[PDB]
């Protein structure tokens, strides 16, 4: 399958950003899309083969390349705030059949370089009433103090990540203008929470600058206080 | 009722040693249009034809890109082998009867060409002319050879001889065709 | 009207490759027939036919391509559809509005070249045409020759219809032409 | 030369039928596929169709293609809550074109309501606060306070491993003085 | 049915004298035209036209005969009436029961001659006839030439109808012939 | 119903020196029949036509007699003048495609004959053939010359060649036309 | 290929109209002439006609030609006694064909009849005999006695130079005994 | 004009008779006819030009010739009784216009030869009764005893042949099987008859045998001769 290189990137207006895209199929065609809210998927460039390259919907501002037949790279000369979004790299055969997309890439562009800040997670413990009534416990993670919504928080129970019994907000939820927020929630059976042996951790993956807010991952655990 | 038309929709050609390609559309043996792989635009034989119908040029470059690929594979699957060159055949004539003074067009037919790589030029008396010289894309022959038509508009006269020199790898020496109103 | 193309399928010292989709109409839109050809060198190795149903290698050099493309539904089903999406579409589309409806007036002229009366008919766009030689009102039909319509190339024709009859001053030979443009049979005469 | 996806956002209850409509103009499109992208990652192909109305695939989805009208739509019968994802319709010839996308949201059927506004305490910071309105039904809507020191999230479904469970949720927290959450109908 | 003849008139180192009466029918027995030529050596000198109503010497080497043949009412009146006693007479009589109503089946055979499909039609006694080339059902009409009806001499004709088309196994060309004897268009095929 | 037929009813030719005559009838350029000046009988090209129509032979003999008379008169008025001879032209071809082994006829066309005095004979490989060789009378050409056709029924083969010898005054030496089954 | 002249012999009184009919079969005849031969010598041409009915010539004779019926006749108006001659109708193409011929005999009424049977004497032979029945009208026919040794000639008109006279005649003679005449 | 040679001829079955015909016109065509009673004119031969010659209706028995273009000769090899009649020789142009006939020729054929005898003419003198009534005299000339009807009688008045007042029988009359007769009658004004100075003679030209006539024994040889009878005016 295909794999985009910088899966996350922050730059200032005027920088030279470069995205890569390794393909691993016998597909000749490769397209570079750009997703936004209200517009959806829009084609910027695509190539029928190595050395080939055609403009698409909104090719303005960009200029891609196709050195090999297994690598198509999108290139932003003079970055601008109007280029902040998620970029997807697809691979596929001619005459349109099915295009196989990439994991994704978030790119953000600003004049001010500093506003970026790692999140301040803080796990909140259940209510005894909750457990005393329905017989269920519901921890609630929360993070705030970050600008680039490049977070990917996940719950972890006994060393493993979990998804069955988790409910996270799809989009980072604002704050006046600066910094974003994000609230998740994990739910488990009473008998399982008040067990001193079980460990509950709330992780918050963060992608920041490179070469000081930089790619880290804030955490706020807590044990099953049997009470 | 019965018996009628034929349309070749999608003639894609491609030569490997030179990376040369050609995309064309013909209806009833006549060339509707051809796509220009460089300027990336569709070109109509008959201009009053574009004002009515059209074609996505990109739909051309694609078949060039698909045939480019297949050329490559098919060269490996035959263990890399040549193709014997052919000897082209010119034949000059007028578009309309020659009526001294009245402008007329002169057509230089050139059947059996292969590979699709040839230089066709005209000569008035002996000097090479450049104005009013038109040329078509390669048309296809049922034997997978090509024939091209080159035109030249002129003013019929008593004191002059025209010629159509044809250059091709299948000829160690060019062979201009001779034509006089005689 | 937008015209659509044929779509060449992918394959599993001068070299020349060739692909082309052909739409054989008959009676207009009565009977359609679609065909594609993949030609390497000068040897057509892979082919599709509107009457066979799927791709068939015409030579052993294309067994691969032929099998594979008939295995995958998406391919096989697509190509089988161009009969409508390419042939019928284009016909009723662009053609029926451009090629088809284009007529051209013929330019008929008699002349001589121990002689033969030639009747050159030129610059017309209808394949069909009838050229009849007449004498002093009588329809001659014995020494009448023809020279094969020559495709000029700019969507016009040219043909020559000879006649033996050694002309004797006094008679009036006349060249007759049929609908290669209109419905008023053009008539070029030659007295003397 | 561009496709039109109308339902900007859509919402329907379980088991119900969702209809997403599309309309294009160009006439060389011989391939109309549909892509679904889950709120988590990359988009994928769901069902496509070629000229000749009707599509079965994954019996739950059906595509109605109307060449004469150059309109086509996607129907989802018995819409589960998990089939909530942004939907993109597309049209292809030489390459693909997508639409605005439709963000589908199938509200779950809160079986046995039991609205509750607990309060979570944190062995972390100070102000415990953090209220967890939960188990209420999808009918009632989660309000939004106009207070500058109070943030309220939208309705978010939680799915459990228990026999039959699927309760909602809504987190609300403050940063100043007398914080007292307590309202429910 | 007895057929009359034109009766020559009396004049007033090889030498050849040639006399002949010609009847020109058009549209059948619509417009009749009689002419007689007295040709001495190899130069026509006196002549009679159904349109001139009198003998005219086409050359000065025949004034005497002209003036004298028109000075006698007996000779003049007689020639005049010949368009009836001869022309029309033979037409309604001998001809209308012999040459006019005689048909002949054409023997159609296709063959080749880097080639050109030749369709030779032979042994038919009607004036006109039409020969169309068809490919796989589609009326081909571009590289079609003709070689001129040839009068065999024994009341039958021969004509060749060629075609360019470089054949390719699988195609079925067909030569089409019209009413040179019947009303059931003869067709000759050729696949392979 | 429009434009057709042209009949010649009275073709009577006569030569002075050798006292040679020939009277015939023609319909649309085909010979209806020819009166035999000696056997005093009427011969029809197509036997069947005889059974349907007739012609008083004597009717020919008269014109041959009014012609022989005029010949003389016109010989004394032009004070006796020559008639330049003309080299004839031959043209061999079969009456039907050359189906190996199938009975066919071979035709030899000789045109521009003047005066109407000619010796036409066939040759198979080399030898002179006598059977199957018919010959028509002299057909009139508008340039007041004549043409004769001579037939020769044969059986087609790979190992043989046919020739058409033609002797005339206009040729110091015969010129035979070649013809092979190609 | 042969013409038909019907009236083998005909007889009519002066001023009357004589009609001689002819019919042919061949259809190449483009010339139908009529020949009259006087009982004295050679035949001669009188009137001819070519295809297209009616003929004037020598206003007294008229030829009625009927191509559709292939029949034609000769009419003589006011038939004089002198126009008595054998008549031959003919048809021509390559050459001429004639018919049986019609021996016309126009009887000149004798305004002033005077039937007499004079007896003629001769200083020559012996039995003068030879009675000359003369002047009698053309109405009365001269009998023919079946007697072997007795001959009687036919009615032969005689024309003199007198103001206007055209009497008949009839010679009769025998070779044996009682010759009488008187009541013949 | 044209002129037949033997205008009269008598022969025996088996003889070689030859008729000639000198023409004097620019006519190319010449025909030889044969007249009879009941049949009329019938063509035997004709020629379009010198050296030419075509058969006609009844060419059997005959065989003509055309040595010059101004002489056409009919020729009877083996004469037969079935060839007796009057032969006419015409001249004319092609395509039929008008044929100009000849004077005529009488030919007679018989097995034995003797039977031809000159005629016994005798002139008869009018009755005095006729001249007394109407005032006209009518003479009667009779001739008999002759076989070949080649007779041609004519009246002679005062040394001159006359036609104005004569009437004669066109055909010689019958007489059993042998010998023929003939009659004629000359009428004149009364005064003119009983005029002793006026001479009246009846002539009878008879064309009979010549030279080759091995006719021995008794009886005179009937050679072409001209017998006549005469009488003078009268008184009364
Ligand atoms: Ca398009
Ligand atoms: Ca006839
Ligand atoms: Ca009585």
């Amino acid at each position: 399958a295909v794999t985009q290189s910088p899966r996350n990137k922050v730059a200032v207006t005027g920088g030279k950003v470069t995205l890569s895209c390794n393909q691993t199929n016998n597909h000749n065609n490769m397209y570079w899309y750009r997703q936004d809210t209200g517009h959806g998927l829009r084609l910027i460039h695509y190539s029928y083969g190595a050395g080939s390259t055609e403009k698409g919907d909104i090719p303005d501002g960009y200029k891609a390349s196709r050195p090999s037949q297994e690598n198509f790279s999108l290139i932003l000369e003079l970055a601008t705030p109007s280029q902040t979004s998620v970029y997807f790299c697809a691979s596929g055969d001619a005459w349109g059949y099915e295009q196989y997309f990439g994991p994704g890439t978030r790119l953000t562009v600003l004049e001010d370089l500093r506003d970026v800040t790692p999140p301040k997670v803080s796990l909140f413990e259940p209510s005894k009433a909750e457990i005393a009534n329905k017989q269920k416990a519901t921890l609630v993670c929360l993070a705030r103090g970050f600008f680039p919504d490049h977070v990917e928080l996940s719950w972890w129970v006994n060393g493993k990540e979990v998804h069955s019994g988790v409910s996270t907000d799809p989009q980072a939820y604002k704050e006046s203008n600066y910094s974003y927020c994000l609230s998740s929630r994990l739910r488990v059976s009473a008998t399982f929470w008040h067990n001193p042996r079980n460990h509950f951790r709330c992780q918050v993956q963060f992608h920041g600058l490179s070469e000081k807010p930089v790619t880290q991952d804030i955490s706020a655990e807590a044990w099953g206080r049997a009470d | 009722i019965e018996a009628d038309h034929v349309g070749t929709y999608g003639i894609s050609v491609y030569q490997s040693p030179g990376d040369i390609g050609q995309y064309t559309f013909e209806f009833d043996g006549d060339e509707l249009f051809y796509v220009d792989l460089d300027k990336k635009e569709t070109v109509w034989m008959l201009p009053e034809f574009g004002q009515l119908a059209s074609f996505d040029p990109q739909g051309g470059l694609q078949n060039i890109a698909v045939v480019k690929h297949n050329l490559g594979v098919l060269t490996k699957r035959s263990n890399s082998t040549p193709a014997t060159n052919e000897a082209p055949q010119a034949t000059v004539f007028p578009k309309s009867p020659v009526l001294l003074g009245q402008p007329n067009t002169l057509i230089c037919f050139v059947d059996n060409i292969f590979p699709p790589v040839i230089n066709i030029t005209w000569l008035r008396n002996s000097k090479s002319v450049a104005d009013g010289v038109y040329e078509t894309s390669f048309f296809v022959n049922r034997d997978y050879s090509f024939h091209k038509l080159s035109y030249l508009t002129f003013i019929p006269s008593d004191d002059d001889i025209y010629d159509c020199k044809v250059e091709h790898w299948g000829l160690e020496e060019p062979v201009l065709k001779h034509w006089e109103p005689e | 009207f937008e015209a659509q193309k044929a779509k060449a399928n992918k394959a599993v010292r001068h070299f020349v490759y060739q692909f082309m989709g052909e739409c054989y109409f008959t009676n207009g839109t009565q009977r359609i027939r679609y065909v594609t050809r993949y030609i390497y060198n000068r040897e057509e190795y892979v082919r599709y036919d509107s009457d066979v149903g799927e791709h068939r290698a015409v030579t052993e050099l294309g067994r691969p391509d032929a099998e594979y493309w008939n295995s995958q539904p998406e391919i096989l089903e697509r190509t089988r559809a161009e009969l409508d999406t390419v042939c019928r579409h284009n016909y009723e589309g662009p053609e029926t509005h451009t090629s088809l409806r284009r007529l051209e007036q013929p330019n008929v002229v008699i002349s001589l070249s121990h002689n033969t009366l030639v009747c050159s008919v030129t610059d017309f766009y209808p394949a069909k045409i009838k050229v009849r030689w007449f004498r002093n009102g009588q329809e001659e039909t014995v020494g009448v020759s023809s020279t094969q319509l020559i495709r000029n190339g700019d969507w016009t024709f040219q043909v020559l219809v000879m006649l033996e009859m050694t002309p004797r001053r006094g008679e009036v030979y006349t060249c007759h032409v049929e609908h290669p443009s209109l419905k008023s049979p053009i008539t070029v005469e030659w007295k003397a | 030369q561009q496709v039109r996806q109308s339902p900007q956002s859509l919402t329907v209850w379980e088991g119900e039928t969702a209809i997403l409509n599309c309309s294009y103009e160009d006439s060389t499109f011989d391939y109309f596929p549909w892509y679904h992208q889950f709120p988590g990652e990359s988009p994928a192909l769901l069902i496509a169709i070629r000229p000749v109305s009707n599509k079965k695939e994954d019996g739950r989805f059906t595509i109605f293609f109307n060449k004469r009208e150059k309109k086509f739509s996607l129907h989802i019968a018995d819409s589960q809550p998990g089939d909530s994802a942004t939907y993109f319709c597309a049209a292809s010839d030489n390459r693909i074109f997508f639409g605005d996308g439709t963000q589908l949201v199938v509200k779950p059927n809160i079986q046995n309501p039991e609205p509750a506004v607990y309060q979570l305490k944190d062995p972390r910071s100070q102000d415990s606060t953090l209220c967890l309105f939960t188990d209420f039904d999808s009918q009632i809507n989660v309000p939004k306070t106009m207070e500058s020191g109070t943030f309220i999230t939208d309705k978010t479904v939680l799915d459990m491993k228990a026999m039959d469970s699927k309760s909602n949720g809504a987190i609300a927290w403050s940063n100043q003085t007398s914080f007292t959450c307590q309202d429910i109908f």
